[PDB]
């Protein structure tokens, strides 16, 4: 009389997680003003110094 | 099997796999540029300019 018994059990659990994020913001607001008063025209020729 | 000589034998295997995959990607971009310029030749230095 002889009895042979054998068993086996195995589990290999893997897990992976990956994330990525990026945010950007840019602003270039500007303003300008010109308050004019008067204009003149200098004579080109026949002028005194 | 046995015959009255006995021969013994027995086997039982079990295998199992569980795989998983998931990916997610989201992008959101918004750009707005607004410029308003008004040229007025009304004839007011300071008050007309304002
Ligand atoms: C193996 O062990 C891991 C860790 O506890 C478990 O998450 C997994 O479910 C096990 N395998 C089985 C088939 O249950």
């Amino acid at each position: 009389k002889g009895s042979f018994r054998f068993s086996y059990s195995k589990n290999e659990t893997y897990q992976l997680f990956l994330s990525y994020s990026s945010k950007k913001e840019k602003m270039f607001l500007h303003v300008k003003g010109e308050i004019h008063l008067g204009r003149f025209v200098m004579r080109n020729r026949d002028v005194v110094l | 099997y046995e015959d009255k000589i006995n021969v013994g034998g027995g086997l039982s295997g079990d295998h199992c796999k569980k795989f998983g995959g998931g990916k997610t990607e989201r992008a959101r971009k918004a750009m707005a540029v607004e410029d308003i310029i008004s040229r007025v030749r009304g004839g007011s230095s300071g008050w007309s300019g304002g």
